[PDB]
RNA sequence: GUCGCGGCGCGCCGAGGGCCCGACGCCUGGCGGAGAAUCAGGGUUCGACUCCGGAGAGCGGGCCUGCGAGACGGCCCGCACAUCCAAGGACGGCAGCAGGCGCGGAACUUGCCCAAUGCGCGGCGCGCGAGGCAGCGACGGGGAGCGCGCGAGCGAGGCGGGCCCACAGCCCCCGCCGCGCAGCCGAGGGCAAGGUCUGUGCCAGCAGCCGCGGUAAUUCCAGCUCGGCGAGCGUCGCGCGGCGCUGCUGCAGUUGAAACGCCCGUAGUUGGCCCCCCGCCGCCACGAGGAAACGGGAGCGCUCCAGGCAGGCCCGUUGGCCC
């Protein structure tokens, strides 16, 4: 390392340079994800559900996890959120207001869901826990 | 040999109404028949040695 | 009953009606409480007056 | 639309009833971008705020946005509202709402048919049999229900409907998604012991019986009425060779989606209600839409007679007005619903009514043209 | 607004690790016995003692008699002592280390009450400070965690309204 | 020319001036500081907003009045979007406080009032959406409850009175009756707490992660018990810690990721030993002098407390001192 009572700039330089090399600071400070993200640094978006599919579970589970096609509004980019809970695709219809929110993994996607990044919390402004415990 | 089957389980599952249950002792209450069930009597929780708060062996000492 | 209070002993009668606030002097019923306006009435009457005279 | 507010806690609620017919001329609005189906939505609940008469609904089977208003007029008044002062501008495309059909065996299978699997290894012999309506109604009452014991509706069917008491205990499901009408049922029994490997292979009679009620064999609509019977089976030891790839696409092209047709058939209609003074039109109108006035009730205490009819919902588009002009505006169509009804030509023939209509179906969804043949996915 | 001026602050600090279960047992003790009704009060106390500990800490690698050291180690066992959380005797910031949180519950006029026999229970004694019927120099105290000090030790007593020959009739007698 | 200084402007006369110690260009979801978050240490991240300094009033220009404004609750003009019309004209400027609309995951009443606190004008009081006061408010922070004990009682209420308040009300104090009430996540491991009983059979679902479910499921769905925190708890996003996975302290590079194929080489960085005495350095010590808030801290029982600088017949009673 550069060991020199007058060698502060180019160490400066150096933590500069080599910072980027780690993932996490490059997804945080880079400005790539904020561009990328459909939820732009929101905790999470409202938008409308084109299409109820459901993602086949990646191995070795085997189940069909519902999700649904959502086109998120403050982006107009369509996205997958998974519906939470035991049969609650039932409570989401198509051209139903839903908001989607993160998976916790901060952009991946969880376990066996290939390529799901986030799920929906609320569908027609109630929330999906309320509606599987029979709250609404 | 194994989409359209949401709820295959949740719709199909026997209703059991709950037991009637006594309303708990809420509050410091709670904190005290906590400290009775384990630290104080300690016959409860004891099969002659000490023993987990949801043994099968602590049930039917409990009743259940 | 232990209370805490200040008391203002004006030498003479005109001291309570001047240097005391004149809301303590109502609230000793000296004075009869007037209507006087809304506050709106007057700022709006104000702003009509502003055009006119 | 219409509320009611009280300062006192304890009040009861005050209704309305629009003796102005109901939003019976529907149309689907379409927004030209999907990028603007968000404002669509947003603006229809702001024009059902605007009017009783006017509703906003998807219809629940093809999830299509339905505007439906009570006049001709109105619905253009209306769309003129959704369309600029709603929505603010934007493009929407009006259009007749697409009619549900339904497929149905007529008869008992000629034959058996056999299904040899991807593998070749596993077999599968199969007849297509119509539930009598009896049974049928029984299964929306819940007297016979997917959900009960499996002893207890075949008593049930033995010892009310004249089914094979046998065949009754060994019904495998009820079908499309739900425990509507259809059914599948195994095999003789001397030979279950002799098939030796259905106990395993339920789930994939099951699975492709789940696939095939969901579409027809005709065009791709949700089958009804009908038993579909394991007569007979051959299957592989191995469970390498038995599988939901080997065994459920042999059990679709056995149980009927080109590859079980039998006899085969389509459905559809609806039910409304003509306060009226004047029947003639009423009776020119129905005959013409193809409907039929099966009710004629004069209100004892009124000039005005109530009559039912019942209408195809493909051939409701059009005749409100119709109705309007072939009385004058004295004849109001009120709500209109029901069931679905056989058509009267065969999907099997060429120029029939049926096969026009089972192509325009799979033109529409782009499924294919023209049945050709059971041959084209049975094996002999 | 000066309102946005007003400082508040959390009193508590909460554990580094969720679940241990040594400690969640040994709280468990400290809860049943003090009449404590969440093991917040458990971490406002410790919080307290953390402060307390850590001033004697850096006082003590302070030189002796450092000027400083003399100002703020009166202040830290003075203030201790009056509340009473140390016993009198010791006078050393070397003593402060190995209080606990008993040290600071045993003040808290919960106990305080218990300890003079007034009440037979600290589930009791949390109960009668909750119904006005403790004093501490004829003050009427609602708050079981009062924090009592030496001096105000003597003054604990039943309140003036409450027992001793008072009017003793709302509540029960009254019916 | 300006209040003055100055390429500030203009002639004129030179040819400079800045830069790998990164000039210039480009970009920013850039107001800066005091500070805030997290927190052995060294640090990392955020600097909307509370005080200070800057800038701006739809977007540009230009001015007038002024002691001071290139002022927008002044004017004029172009632009952008409006408004009323009797058709010729006129007239806008909520990044004031309310309120709407648009937008978004998100953010309060179209209250009441100058009584305080300051400011303007006035010496015997008016004005102020500065402010104060309520209303809304699980951003949050604080303090109490849902019993105790075998006998007594409460506080939540309710209703009058005080008191309070600009006026109410709120707290509090009274008499008078008196109505206690838990959620939200979990029990395979991490990680505390069922080898319970059903349903279901790689389905449905669960599961941050590892993994559960293919017929005796410690993981799903119920009941049953039990844990954890608790009037809050779970979830999602972000920052810090974790993380010595950014490494000045303090990383690694034979094989895990990584010594340039070699050699010369300028900036840059680094330089053997050597003079005791000072001159300039850097260096270090302590000075002055520098806003509070905040943070740390002295004293002080707001019933405790989060607080607040109070209070008591009192250092010149306080309100220190540190940054």
């Amino acid at each position: 390392k550069t060991s020199g009572l007058y060698t502060a700039r180019k160490l400066r330089t150096v933590r500069r340079v080599n910072r980027w090399a780690d993932k996490k600071y490059r997804k945080a400070h880079l400005g790539t994800w904020l561009k990328a993200n459909p939820l732009e640094g929101a905790c999470m978006a409202r938008g409308i559900v084109t299409q109820k599919i459901g993602i086949s579970a990646k191995q070795p589970n085997s189940a069909v996890r519902k999700a649904v096609r959502v086109q998120l509004t403050k982006n107009s980019k369509k996205i997958t959120a998974f519906v939470p809970r035991d049969g609650s695709i039932t409570y989401i219809d198509n051209n139903d207001e839903v908001l989607v929110a993160g998976f916790g993994r901060a952009g991946r996607a969880v376990g066996d869901i290939p390529g799901c990044r986030f799920k929906v919390i609320k569908v027609a402004g109630i929330g999906l826990l309320a509606l599987f415990l029979r709250k609404r | 040999r194994a989409l359209t089957s949401a709820g295959k389980v949740r719709k199909c599952t026997p209703k059991k109404e709950k037991k009637e249950k006594p309303r708990p002792p809420r509050g410091r209450a709670y904190k005290r028949l906590l400290y009775n069930k384990n630290f104080v009597d300690d016959t409860l929780i004891h099969n002659g040695r000490r023993l987990g708060p949801n043994n099968l062996l602590i049930r039917q000492k409990l009743g259940f | 009953g232990h209370t805490v209070g200040f008391c203002n002993a004006y030498q003479n009668m005109d001291a309570l009606m001047k240097y005391e606030p004149g809301f303590r002097k109502i609230r000793c019923g000296l004075i009869e409480a007037p209507k006087p306006v809304s506050r709106k009435q007057l700022k709006n009457l104000k702003n009509r007056r502003l055009k006119k005279r | 639309k219409s509320g009611t507010i009280s300062t006192y806690e304890q009040a009861h609620s005050i209704k309305p009833m629009k003796f102005s017919v109901s939003p019976v001329v529907r149309v689907a609005v379409e927004p030209a971008n999907p990028k603007d189906l968000p404002k669509l939505l947003e603006g229809m609940k702001r024009l059902d705020k605007s009017d009783p008469c006017v509703m906003c609904i998807c219809d629940k089977d093809e999830n299509q946005n339905i505007i439906a208003g009570a006049g001709e007029l109105h619905l253009e008044i209306c769309l003129k509202d959704l369309r600029e002062d709603f929505c603010g501008g934007m493009d929407i495309r009006v259009s007749d709402p697409v009619v549900s059909y339904r497929e149905t065996v007529t008869e008992k299978s000629t034959k058996v048919v056999m299904a040899k699997s991807a593998n070749k290894h596993n077999r599968l012999y199969f007849e297509a049999e119509p539930i009598s309506e009896e049974v049928i109604e029984a299964i929306k009452d819940g007297e016979i229900t997917s959900e009960q014991d499996s002893k207890v509706r075949a008593r049930i069917l033995t010892d009310k409907y004249g089914w094979d008491s046998d065949e009754a205990k060994q019904i495998w499901s009820f079908g499309p998604v739900g425990a509507s009408s259809g059914h599948m049922t195994n095999l003789i029994l001397e030979a279950t012991k002799g098939v030796q490997y259905v106990k395993e292979s339920k789930e994939h009679i099951v699975s492709g019986f789940q696939i095939v009620c969901r579409n027809g064999v005709l065009a791709g609509e949700e089958l009804v009425g009908t038993c579909f019977k394991l007569r007979d089976a051959t299957f592989h030891a191995d469970a390498i060779h038995r599988g939901a790839g080997q065994l459920t696409p042999a059990t679709r092209r056995g149980l009927y989606a080109y590859a079980s047709p039998m006899l085969m058939e389509p459905f559809y209609l609806v039910d409304i209600l003509a306060p009226e003074g004047c029947m003639g039109g009423i009776y020119s109108t129905m005959s013409k839409r193809r409907g039929v006035v099966i009710s004629e009730e004069p209100r004892e205490g009124q000039p005005l007679t109530e009559v039912k009819a019942h209408l195809p919902v493909a051939e409701s588009f059009g005749f409100d007005a119709d109705l309007r002009a072939a009385t004058s505006g004295q004849a109001f169509p009120q709500c209109v619903f029901s069931h679905y009804a056989l058509i009267p030509s065969s999907p099997l023939q060429t120029g029939s009514q049926a096969q026009g209509i089972m192509l325009s179906i799979r033109k529409r969804k782009g499924m294919k043209e023209v049945v050709p043949d059971v041959s084209e996915y049975e094996d002999k | 607004r000066i309102s946005r001026h007003r400082n508040s602050s959390k009193t508590y600090s909460t554990p580094k690790k969720p679940f241990t279960k040594p400690r969640l047992d040994a709280e468990l003790k400290l809860c049943g016995e003090y009449g404590l009704k969440c093991k917040r009060e458990i971490y406002r106390a410790r919080y307290m003692l953390a402060k307390i500990r850590r001033t004697a800490r850096n006082l003590l690698t302070l030189d002796e008699n450092d000027i400083k050291r003399r100002f703020e180690g009166a202040a830290l066992l003075r203030r201790l002592h009056m509340l009473g959380i140390l016993d009198e005797e010791k006078d050393q910031l070397d003593y402060v280390l190995g209080l606990r949180i008993e040290d600071i519950f045993k003040r808290r006029l919960q106990s305080v009450i218990v300890e003079s026999k007034l009440a037979k229970s600290v589930h009791h004694a949390r109960n009668m400070i909750k119904a006005r019927h403790i004093s501490v120099g004829g003050q009427i105290v609602n708050i079981p965690s009062y924090m009592v000090r030496i001096s105000n030790t003597s003054r604990v007593a039943i309140a003036d309204t409450s027992s001793l020959a008072p009017n003793g009739k709302p509540g029960r007698t009254k019916r």
